[PDB]
RNA sequence: GAAUUGCCCAUCCCUUCCGCGGGUUUUACCCAAGGGGGGGCGGUAUUCGCUUGUAUCCUUCUCUGCGGGAUUCCUUGUUUUGCGCAAGGUGAGAUUUUGGGCAACAGCAGGUCUGUGAUGCUCCUCAAUGUUCUGGGCGACACGCGCACUACAAUGUCAGUGAGAACAAGAAAAACGACUCUUGUCGGACCUACUUGAUCAAAAGAGUGGGAAAACCCCGGAAUCACGUAGACCCACUUGGGACCGAGUAUUGCAAUUAUUGGUCGCGCAACGAGGAAUGUCUCGUAGGCGCAGCUCAUCAAACUGUGCCGAUUACGUCC
């Protein structure tokens, strides 16, 4: 039993590949979830799976791979993408009940689930860099 | 009694620190010179320069001073090569930088040119 | 450099993909394609 | 593949063929040691281990990333000019190790230019890395 | 489980908390998020900047001044020492005391130039209840970058020692003397 | 091998002639068709001062030109590809290519 | 105490033991706001009396851990 | 099939449901045994972005063209009916959807006659000043003089010298009548790969290999960042910063006269410690911080243009 999503957040896209388990420790890429370097992003990473059932419902094996932003976006996606993957599992193989706790939960705990969170970049203009701060200024 | 401690080297008094090397730029070095600390025959760090002829044994750190050549140590590191009035000379420091200088100071100084000029 | 549509050489030449088109400046020597919209 | 990352990478992968390696001698010493191996130093080479922290980890990259070397593998090499002239710092790498590391695999755990494993002997030998550490580890 | 229900920094806990003073109790809220670590849009809207906890909005303001600095990921490496620091010297959850240091060292009353004629004219002018959070918050991690800035030999350790003496009401902390030298002339002029 | 049809053009709707209308002819009716969707458009974008000289506010453009590559797949056609390459003669930039 | 010191002494060492559990926090910052020794080597000087167990550690790390009496 | 099958300091042991007997006077708490149920470490085992091997299948991740998607509903508020307003909701997205680009009329004695084969007249028209693959020089000079713009710092909020890990996006590129090839003609001035460049440096030499680019070796990587590996320095104008200054060498070119400069290694103990008055500009993925490419072109980017990464505080008001 599978499913694949995606995290999609900045210009880093995750896959989340979702492969029947039951117990299985969540990971990433070629580094499973105790050896993620950064501590922070690791502690990110873990909020996604640890609430709404710390192996309660996490007990999918779900691996990922991800590219194409700095670490941060690229931990954020991860998140995105694990509970993604969980929620589609649960609406096909089982009912729209269980699928609804859930969900709602994961919805109320800030982060929404849903939402891309699509603010990406601002384009430079002119004849000037970035957006305004100009060169600096002429008298007036 | 020490354990931080003056150092007469050029007979001109420049104090101890707590890492050999960095205190060692005083006399007329440099940290990339000081990878010859290895074979300088205390390579190790994070020690008093008080430490002289005790731990350090000083004199001979003042021989791979004055000339590396005697030891097998890679002669990359030596401030000037084949200057244009002699062959290699093998370190900079006390009166013996000046004496190079002052040849070229009265040749360089003509040049007429954009750049000749400024440093002039 | 120099240019092939001018002889000038100053005025500044554009050889940025393998053309000239700034010593007779494109703005006023157009229809090579080009246009803005963004 | 198989090597680093899988023990934590960063800094408990290193640490332990590091004391073995030493304790009997295997990979290159060649003078040279002195010589700069990351851009713009003012320092020597470093305080302690001029060239090893290097070739395991020299090996690890060319192995799990499959034959990046002499070009592709500075690429996980290092340079910040983290002194400059006074204009906006750039990346930089120094050839002199490329040459000597290439030369490495051809002998312990590797086999050839073409062929990164044998029976793999630091996996299996990092096996223990996470029973028992050799620094008093944090984690164990 | 025990991590569904259950919120933690990662074992600070949330229970013991109460926020300290009442006329402050909705610009000042309690954290459940396991780092102060930020990802969201946290302003669109004149109040949205009030929907989340004291905790986050401090780490966030922590320092400013770049040429390099780390941000966000930085600031929380210092946050998880000074919440230990602050631990074991009020022998007390560190969280809690953090709810009463900014409440206790922001000024309460103001007054402003607002007269006219040539000349200014001071009133007493009451502080809204989003500005004490702000103030105080600022000032307290003014004083911080000011004490490490060629001085002390401590790098986290300053924040936790603000944050202590702000607590107490002690004329230590940087937050404090500001909220006593304003109302001496915002209640001594009206 | 299999022979692959890369139409490049400065300009959509001329390509668009091309592929739909005129692959039709090649489509089952002497050869089998296997349509992927085109290669990615690039971008060739030029900055252009518009001041000719050096008092103004110091203003620039973009211009921008699209580069549509649109490829086709076949199974080897021979002999047969003299037709596929003939039918188009529709505008200027319409070249074909044969494997 | 005394203001400057690379030292390594006697007195320094001696000292050392008595203000160490002294505290309630120990860093190897204020060992040296008591000056006795710079910063530098009282880190070293904290860790391998810890390790002793004369103080206790606090953070899984070292560096910018801290400490406590034991 | 390589490889692992982690028992050398922890993942054969648990969870759920249930029944009985103990340690408890009671409560809280806890121990033992069995039944049912679920797999966990091996019935789910990894990852290889080439083992490019050997089998099978697909379009979630990609890609481009052409279409969907709200100023509607609701609060029954505000709206005298209207024009509309505010909050909340559905929702990817709340109003000029969002960011850019174009833009009326009247003009300025604005700038441009060194952009033009766009030009009035009248100057230069042959010891021509025009013009020159002509040579060399200037535009760049230095009483330490003022101003405009830029960049580097005075460090503990990369923090300074060391190491290792994970990880990014537009865009650039190629073709000489020069050789060879034939009845009508192919490869050399672009990059990057790989290996020698270490039985001994950097700079730098050369051979093999592919590309007209979604092919270029994984099309995309090393800075900001992460790190306690128990790194080093440690509150100093230093081990923080560079700017002057001398010696050597290689590279580029029609020609170098620090042109070279990604390089060695001197001087640093030369400045400068967040810097008077004054003054600049931005309300959100913005400011700030950081790096890369394009641009110009014998050769050099503190500049300009574009893409990406890390990413806030305050305000969301008034008109002084």
């Amino acid at each position: 039993k599978q499913v694949q999503t995606f995290g999609k957040k900045k210009t880093a896209i995750a896959v989340a590949t979702v492969t029947k388990a039951a117990q299985c420790n969540i990971r990433v890429n070629g580094v499973p979830v105790s050896q993620i370097l950064p501590e922070t992003l690791r502690a990110k990473i873990m909020e996604a799976v640890n609430v709404v059932g710390s192996r309660h419902f996490a007990r999918l094996r779900i691996d990922v791979t991800v590219r194409g932003a700095g670490q941060v976006a690229q931990a954020y996606a991860t998140r995105q993408a694990i509970a993604k993957g969980l929620v589609a599992y649960y609406q096909k193989y089982k009912n729209e009940v269980e699928k609804a706790a859930l969900k709602d939960k994961y919805l109320a705990y800030d982060k929404y689930l849903l939402i891309a969170d699509p603010r990406r970049c601002e384009p430079k203009k002119w004849g000037r860099h970035s957006a305004r701060t100009r060169f600096t200024k002429s008298y007036r | 009694e020490q354990f931080q401690h003056i150092v007469r080297l050029l007979n001109t008094n420049v104090e101890g620190k707590r890492k050999v090397p960095f205190a060692l730029r005083m006399v007329k070095g440099v940290g990339i010179r000081f990878a010859y600390m290895v074979c300088k025959k205390a390579g190790i760090d994070v020690e008093r320069r008080a430490g002289t002829l005790t731990a350090e044994e000083l004199e001979r750190i003042s021989e791979v001073i004055a000339d590396p050549a005697k030891f097998k140590i890679p002669d990359w590191f030596l401030n000037r090569q084949r200057d244009p009035k002699t062959g290699k000379t093998e370190h900079l420091t006390s009166a013996m930088v000046d004496t190079r200088l002052r040849e070229d100071l009265e040749r360089l100084r003509k040049n007429r040119v954009h750049r000749g000029v400024r440093h002039a | 450099r120099h240019c092939v549509i001018c002889s000038n050489q100053k005025a500044v030449i554009r050889k940025y993909e393998l053309n000239v088109c700034r010593q007779c400046f494109r703005e006023n020597a157009a229809n090579i394609g080009f246009s803005k919209l963004r | 593949i198989r090597r680093i990352g899988k023990k934590k990478g960063a800094t408990m992968k290193d640490v332990h063929p590091w004391r073995w390696v030493k304790l009997c001698s295997q990979h290159f010493k060649q003078e040279g040691k002195l010589m700069v191996p990351n851009c713009t130093e003012i320092v020597k080479s470093s305080h302690g281990r001029e060239r090893a922290p290097q070739n395991p980890d020299w090996y690890y990259i060319r192995c799990a990333a499959i034959l990046r070397a002499v070009y592709m593998r500075p690429g996980v090499g290092y340079g910040g000019l983290s002194k400059r002239f006074s204009n906006k710092k750039n990346r930089g790498s120094r050839p002199e190790i490329t040459v000597r590391a290439s030369k490495g695999l051809l002998h312990w755990g590797c086999k050839s230019l073409t062929k990164l494993g044998l029976i793999e002997k630091c996996e299996s030998s990092g096996h223990r890395i996470t029973k028992n550490g050799r620094k008093l580890a944090d984690a164990i | 489980m025990s991590a569904k229900a259950p919120k933690l920094f990662n074992k600070w806990s949330y229970e013991n908390l109460q926020t300290t003073e009442i006329a402050l109790s909705d610009h000042i809220s309690k954290t459940a998020t396991y780092v102060p670590h930020s990802a969201g849009r946290w302003q669109k809207k004149r109040f949205r900047k009030a929907r989340i906890p004291i905790v986050e909005r401090l780490t966030n303001g922590l320092m400013f001044k770049g040429r390099g600095n780390g941000k966000k990921l930085q600031a929380v490496r210092l946050v998880k020492h000074t919440l230990e620091i602050i631990h074991l010297l009020t022998d007390q959850n560190p969280l809690q005391v953090v709810i009463d240091a900014v409440s206790k060292g922001a000024p309460r009353e103001d007054s402003t130039r607002v007269g006219s004629g040539g000349v200014v004219r001071r009133q007493a002018v009451d502080v809204s209840p989003m500005r004490r959070v702000n103030e105080a918050i600022y000032l307290m991690c003014k004083g911080a970058r000011e004490a490490a800035f060629r001085n002390l030999k401590t790098l986290p350790e300053c924040l936790a020692d603000e944050i202590v003496n702000a607590s107490k009401g002690s004329s230590n902390s940087y937050a404090i003397k500001k909220k006593d030298e304003v109302e001496r002339v915002a209640k001594a002029n009206r | 091998q299999r022979v692959l049809v890369k139409m490049t053009s400065r300009n959509a709707k001329a390509v668009e002639n091309v592929m739909t209308e005129l692959l039709l002819h090649a489509r089952n009716e002497k050869v089998v068709l296997r349509g992927p969707v085109r290669l990615p458009t690039r971008t060739l974008k030029v900055t252009t001062r518009k001041t000719p000289c050096g008092n103004g506010t110091n203003t620039w453009d973009t211009y921008e030109l699209k580069i549509y590559k649109r490829l086709v797949e076949l199974r080897a056609p021979t002999e047969l590809v003299k037709k596929i390459t003939s039918f188009p003669i529709d505008a200027g930039v319409d070249v074909a290519i044969t494997i | 105490a005394l203001q400057n010191a690379v030292v390594f002494d006697k007195e320094t060492m001696d000292k050392l033991l008595s203000e160490v559990p002294k505290y309630k926090v120990i860093t190897p910052s204020i060992i040296s706001d008591r000056l006795k020794i710079s910063v530098a080597l009282a880190a070293k000087g904290l860790q391998h009396l810890c390790r002793q167990k004369l103080i206790k550690l606090v953070s899984c790390s070292s560096k910018f851990r801290l400490y406590s009496r034991v």
